[PDB]
């Protein structure tokens, strides 16, 4: 009973590690995405800035 | 004192008459425009006129993970 469910209960630790790197890989490019945009936004008020 | 109001507007406009920025500044308009213009620009940053966002971002390379199982 315990190594038939030894391998059962490992099967399910197994598809765990797949949905954490799917997410953790999907989100870390993405918080590059906007803080590209963010450091344009900040430089398009820093010439506009100087000038007022 | 209307007769002061009078002699404060019609010196005003005497003002009003003016070619390049300052009447009587020579050398003390002059080095103060330029010292406070420095000032605004030295702690701040050194920016151009019209010079957009030059730049490229390189995100986290994605490793894998090796994992002999069973």
């Amino acid at each position: 009973i315990d190594l038939e469910k030894s391998q059962q209960a490992l099967v399910q630790k197994r598809h765990y590690l797949f949905d954490v790197q799917r997410n953790n890989i999907a989100m870390a490019l993405e918080v590059t995405y906007r803080e590209r945009l963010h450091r344009v936004y900040k430089e398009i008020k820093n010439r506009l800035d100087y000038h007022i | 004192v209307q007769k002061l109001f009078v002699d404060k507007i019609r010196e005003y406009r005497t003002k009003r008459q003016t070619s390049g920025g300052p009447v009587d500044a020579g050398p003390e308009y002059q080095q103060d425009l330029d010292r406070e213009l420095f000032k605004l620009k030295q702690m701040y940053g050194k920016a151009d006129m019209n010079t957009f966002p030059n730049f490229t971002f390189e995100d986290p390379k994605f490793e894998a993970v090796e994992k002999p199982q069973s």
